[PDB]
């Protein structure tokens, strides 16, 4: 029914033997019958004719679907991820990346001249040489995107501590954009600054004080160099010596004294943290959209791959022969799946069962129970005949 | 294990027709009695364990007897090596439907099913021989006995002709096991009250006597009479207001 | 509607929490105290509070963990065993039963403790209404359930264990640690429950409903995280299913309490919570927290309610837990976890 | 490989310390009765150094054996949830560096 | 070789229980005697550490990996030293809220001398 619907099409993937016949029309053809009937004529039906594949044995055969449906789902859930990791990133807002190209060519259009892809998947390898490169292509994506996204997330974090330290609350600020060589003195060792940060109430109380916290304090230095809503931030200039007493007599007043000092290494390092910090998350940022976007697509080509694959192994191990099947990808309007999945069953679950067959619709996912969810490596719910559910 | 329930609240008496009876006017020896009950403990032990060693094995080839006939005939490899045939019990033909259902999810329709209605089920299914271990994960997590071959008896051509001597002989051995238990539980039944009676009655003279300091801080008199045994019946009749008059 | 009564016994019970409230840690304190890393400033907010006075007494700048310890149990002693006793009526009795409820899960684990054998002394703190000096030794050594309900008719007024005793000789408790807490907890939200119930004509619960429910949601879906993936029992209340007015329902509760992984619950549920279900199990940890912190200082706004003075409570306890969490990092020249992640309180 | 493990287990004992602490309960007496197993366990193995046999371990991590039930406890059992986890982690550090002492 | 497969601890209370939550240690189901060892600190007698220290080395054999606290084995220094043997290992760690020190490290002593 759905599970990630933007304004995406939905598809049902079928294949059947070259010999089937609908029994909902008689005498009608295959063809005809799911653009022309089905659904009231709404149906769009895209070719989708998958070639031919090196099937193993008996015992070979088993073990082959069971995979076919354990990578299925990994890599559908993979991309699951990518989709929110852009969706979180404002990458795709109200649409984007379901049916945006793929390579130059939009999704639903991709799909009716998809028919496998000789981009580096061959059909003189065996069987179990292309699950292992589609998956290890598929997890290996997904784990690049998966890292960048986590290391930009502490890369805001850095940010977002530094803008507060270069300005916004005092509590771990000390102040280094607003220096200069006057309200700010250590040339020598002699004088020193030590910066206040004054509650508001408490301003007056500093201009009164800042005089009598220790002995040696320089004359008329109480100014507010900055300024925030909850705190007046001060410099005063004193003996060195004096810092000590100053400090203390201070915290008695019950203000709370920042540490910063005018040492050039202090005062550069501070602003470099900004900066760098800056540069890090930008860089990142970049790099990180373009990479989901890049990975998007593998993966999308990818997902196809095995359900293509998956499809037609288990149409071998259901009909038998012939093992050259009438394949088709339909197109539905979202909303009419449930409606479309039960006249197929209809017309072609006697194929495969004439009591093995019961009415269905739509497809429910769950981690209640194990039935209905249409696999070959848990138990599920026996579907009529081969059709798959695909939800974008 | 007799399936005999302890009749208890106690004859220790010499008033009574049963104080006379199953406790003797006589002294008591312990030592007789820890052996008599020694002897029954270990047989008992023997008894009962090998009874349900012995009648197990006899319920299962009995239920693979028939199995074992059905499905040679279900013919040209009844004695074959070259052809899988899974043989099985299953409890009910309902928890056959829920493997036939795991069956053809799984492994496809590489099987033909038939059923055959027990007193049990006889499930068949059918499968080549390189498929085995896929069709053997499923019988266990459903709980079936679906196995290759039914029976660590297959040794005669047929296999049932061997299974049907070894029936032969697990029927029998059951019977005499039964016969033994039979015998001594008739003749123990009765006399187990007795001991059980004169058991009690040596705790309560020990404990009279003062076998533990806490007796004699509860009563500080225990005194010593002589009782004519042709009068032991008379003594027991009251049993003492706040007295033991029991003894030997 | 609330104030709309005149009470002897509300007034002393309402300004004496008043009283704490105003040198107790503000928001804009923890805030200020994460960022730190600085020994001394530390101290300094600190001094200033409640929990200033126990600090005074011994001066560290770098706090180990004895100190931390001893300042709570200090403190407690102080905010909840002493009001009590200078309260009186419906008032006096709603804090011996909070205080109670909390002695309920302590008591228990000390019983229980004395089965698998464990050394007993002093216990960790916890609002009590009696200290460790009192009741629950007394408590503790009649393991006997027999004895159990006889030691709290001693107790003048009555605990709320003479109910948790009836139940357990019915073996609708079982044994082992993670089942009987999970029950315990599920008796002691039954019992705010029914207490709000019967309180709410002359002080309203607005502030107090809102956060008693929060919190109730927020305690289950705990219990469940906890029970998932560590095998659970599904017959058993291990899922802490309890009454509810249709903010968390007993279906998806147990969804998730079973292993069968049901993360997708908690993101349907919230819609403003903040726990929005994810694949870390130290975010779920830190958002909890900000939730359940929220609300209780919403309830503050209304007075002369047991709305109030209850939110307050379960305000104190999450607060003693944060000046733990901040105070060690800082001592040993570290920043936080949780508490450094969180920015809502 | 003296000075890492040191900051290993400050760094782990902390977060398990402050978790103690907040519960209101001693999460120790719980743990002793439920350690009845060692999920953390070496195996041996002589290798020759030059024609000296030296001992060596190679570690492994029981995956036959569950979690403990010391969770469930409330608000309490969330905080002893994500504290194993941290500490499994840490321990691992501690034995596979220590294969070289001996 | 294998004969061996429990880590034993001489450590502060936080620490032991961590790691036993982590599973390295156990209360043993058929001698009913604990094979960690938690240590109050300042609270536990010198004496009680080294019966303990005796304990894991030698009156039992099933520790291969003897892990202690450099707080503590400098309580007990002279025990320590005396034991040379790698079987259980002697490997030292820091303590809670202690740094390393390279002289509350037997093995690192042993070494230095007679290079």
């Amino acid at each position: 029914m759905a599970t990630a619907l933007y304004t995406a099409n939905d598809f049902i993937l079928i294949s059947l033997p070259q010999n089937a016949q609908p029994v909902t029309a008689p005498g009608s053809k295959t063809d005809s019958w799911f653009n022309e009937t089905l659904i009231g004529g709404r149906a769009f039906v895209s070719d989708f004719k998958i070639p031919e594949f090196k099937i193993g044995s008996l015992d070979t055969l088993i073990v082959e679907s069971e995979e076919l449906s354990k990578v299925d789902n990994q890599i559908g859930a993979s991309i699951g991820k990518i989709i929110e990791i852009l969706q979180g990133l404002n990458e795709t807002s109200t649409n984007a990346y379901r049916t945006l190209p793929i390579n130059n060519m939009p999704v639903p259009e991709y799909l009716e001249n998809f028919q496998w892809q000789t981009r580096k998947f061959k059909l003189d390898k065996s069987i179990k040489d292309l699950i292992t490169l589609i998956s290890n292509e598929s997890s290996q994506l997904d784990a690049d995107v998966r890292a960048t996204y986590a290391n930009y997330n502490s890369a805001k974090t850095n940010l977002a501590a530094a803008e507060r330290k270069k300005t916004g609350d005092l509590s771990v600020r000390s102040l280094h954009d607003i220096v200069k060589p006057e309200d700010f003195v250590l040339n020598s060792e002699h004088l020193t600054t030590v910066l206040v940060a004054v509650p508001k109430s408490l301003k007056s109380d500093f201009e009164k004080s800042y005089e009598t916290l220790s002995k040696n304090v320089v004359p008329a230095s109480a100014s507010v160099i900055a300024e925030d809503a909850e705190y007046v931030l001060f410099n005063v200039h004193l003996f060195k010596k004096n810092v000590q007493e100053f400090t203390t007599a201070a915290r008695e007043k019950k203000f709370i004294p920042r540490e910063f000092n005018y040492s050039e290494e202090l005062i550069d390092q501070l602003k470099k943290e900004h900066d760098s910090a800056a540069s890090l998350e930008q860089s990142l940022r970049v790099q990180l959209v373009r990479l989901a976007k890049t990975a998007y697509v593998d993966v999308f080509i990818n997902w196809f791959h095995i359900k293509a694959l998956r499809v037609y192994v288990e149409s071998v191990l259901r009909y038998g022969l012939p093992p050259h099947f009438n394949i088709k990808i339909i197109a539905v309007p979202p909303k009419n799946l449930s409606k479309c999945k039960s006249e197929l069953i209809d017309a072609f679950g006697f194929l495969g069962g004439n009591a093995f067959m019961k009415d269905k619709k739509g497809k429910i996912n769950k981690q209640d129970t194990s039935l209905h969810q249409y696999a070959s490596l848990v138990d599920t719910e026996y579907e009529p005949f081969v059709m798959y559910i695909i939800n974008l | 294990k007799h399936d005999i329930k302890l009749y208890e609240g106690d004859t220790d008496k010499y008033l009574d027709g049963s104080g006379e009876l199953y406790v003797p006017p006589s002294g008591s020896v312990i030592d007789d009695y820890v052996r008599n009950a020694s002897y029954l403990e270990e047989r008992l032990i023997q008894m009962e364990d090998a009874t349900d060693q012995i009648e197990v094995q006899k319920n299962d080839l009995e239920q693979y007897r028939f199995i074992l006939q059905s499905g040679d005939e279900f013919i040209a490899a009844a004695i074959g090596a070259s052809v899988n045939y899974v043989t099985g019990v299953i409890a009910r033909d309902k928890v056959a439907t829920l493997e036939q259902i795991l069956w053809r999810v799984l492994r496809g329709n590489l099987f033909f099913k038939t059923v055959e209605i027990e007193q049990n089920a006889f499930i068949v299914f059918s499968h080549g021989d390189l498929i085995i271990k896929r069709i053997r994960k499923i019988a266990e997590s459903l709980d079936a006995n679906l196995y290759d071959v039914d029976s660590s008896n297959e040794g005669r051509s047929q296999q049932l002709a061997k299974v049907n001597k070894n029936l032969s002989d697990l029927y029998t051995v059951l019977k005499t096991t039964s016969t033994t238990l039979e015998s001594e539980l008739y003749a123990i039944a009765k006399e187990l009250d007795s001991w059980f009676q004169d058991v009690t009655r040596e705790k309560a003279i020990f404990e009279i006597l003062n076998k533990s300091n806490y007796d004699t801080n509860r009563k500080i008199l225990i005194a010593e009479g002589w009782i004519p045994r042709d009068e032991l019946a008379t003594l027991q009749a009251r049993l003492g207001e706040m007295i033991a008059r029991l003894g030997i | 509607m609330e104030g709309v009564y005149f009470n002897i016994d509300n007034g002393f019970i309402e300004g004496v929490v008043r009283g704490y409230r105003n040198g107790l840690l503000s928001n804009n304190q923890y805030i200020n105290l994460t960022q730190c890393d600085t020994l001394e400033d530390l101290k300094l907010q600190l001094s200033s509070t409640d929990y200033g006075n126990f600090l005074s007494s011994v001066s560290s700048e770098s706090l180990t963990t004895s100190l931390i310890q001893e300042y709570a149990s200090s403190k407690l002693y102080h905010e909840f065993n002493y009001i009590r006793d200078q309260s009186s009526g419906s008032t006096r009795k709603f804090m011996d039963y909070i205080t109670y409820g909390y002695m309920i899960d302590n008591v228990a684990l000390m019983i229980t403790g004395t089965i698998h054998d464990r050394d007993k002394g002093e216990i960790l703190q916890r609002c009590h209404p009696l200290g460790w000096f009192d009741t629950l030794p007394t408590l503790s050594v009649a393991t006997d359930l027999e004895s159990l309900y006889e030691t709290v008719l001693v107790d003048t007024p009555l605990a709320p264990y003479f109910k948790n005793c009836f139940d357990t000789a019915e073996e609708l408790d079982d044994m082992n640690i993670e089942i009987i807490r999970n029950k315990l907890y599920k008796a002691y939200l039954e019992d705010f429950y029914n207490f709000v119930t019967e309180e709410i004509p002359e002080p309203a619960k607005e502030c107090m409903q809102t956060l008693l429910g929060f919190e109730a949601d927020r305690r289950s879906i705990n219990i469940a995280l906890n029970s998932l993936q560590s095998s659970d029992i599904d017959p058993d209340l291990k899922s802490d299913l309890l009454p509810n007015i249709g903010k968390l329902y007993p279906l998806a509760t147990f969804h998730l309490a079973q292993a069968q992984d049901f993360e997708g619950v908690r993101a349907a549920l919230a819609n403003v919570y903040e726990y929005r279900g994810f694949l870390e199990t130290g975010n779920l940890e830190d958002h909890f927290y900000q939730l359940e912190m929220e609300l209780c200082r919403d309830a503050f706004t209304q007075q002369f309610a047991i709305s109030t003075v209850w939110a307050w409570m379960k305000s104190k306890e999450q607060e003693v837990r944060n000046i733990t969490w901040i105070a060690e990092c800082i001592a040993q020249n570290q920043r936080e976890r949780i508490n450094n992640y969180i920015s809502v309180y | 490989a003296k000075q890492k493990m040191g900051r290993v287990m400050q760094t782990a004992a902390f977060s398990l310390a402050e978790v103690s602490y907040a519960t209101g309960e001693n999460i120790g007496y719980q743990v002793q009765e439920s350690v009845s197993t060692a999920r953390f366990k070496v195996r041996a193995r002589q290798e020759n150094v030059s024609g000296v046999y030296l001992s060596q371990f190679e570690s492994y991590i029981d995956p036959e054996i569950n979690d403990f039930r010391l969770t469930g406890l409330g608000r309490g059992g969330q905080q002893v949830q994500r504290a194993k986890e941290i500490y499994s982690r840490a321990v691992e550090t501690l034995v596979e560096l220590a294969s070289l002492q001996t | 070789a294998e004969k061996r497969t429990l880590i034993a601890v001489i450590a502060d209370e936080d620490t032991t229980t961590g790691l036993l939550l982590a599973g390295i240690g156990q209360i043993t189901p058929e001698t009913q005697e604990k094979n960690f060892f938690v240590y109050q600190e300042g609270k536990t007698t010198k004496e009680e550490i080294t019966d303990k220290f005796n304990h894991f080395t030698e009156e039992r054999d099933d520790i291969a990996i003897l892990l202690i606290n450099q707080h503590i084995a400098e309580n007990i220094r002279a025990r320590v030293d005396s034991f040379t043997n790698a079987f259980p290992a002697i490997l030292e760690i820091p303590s809670k809220d202690h740094p390393y020190d390279p002289e509350k490290d037997s093995v690192l002593k042993r070494v230095r001398k007679l290079f």
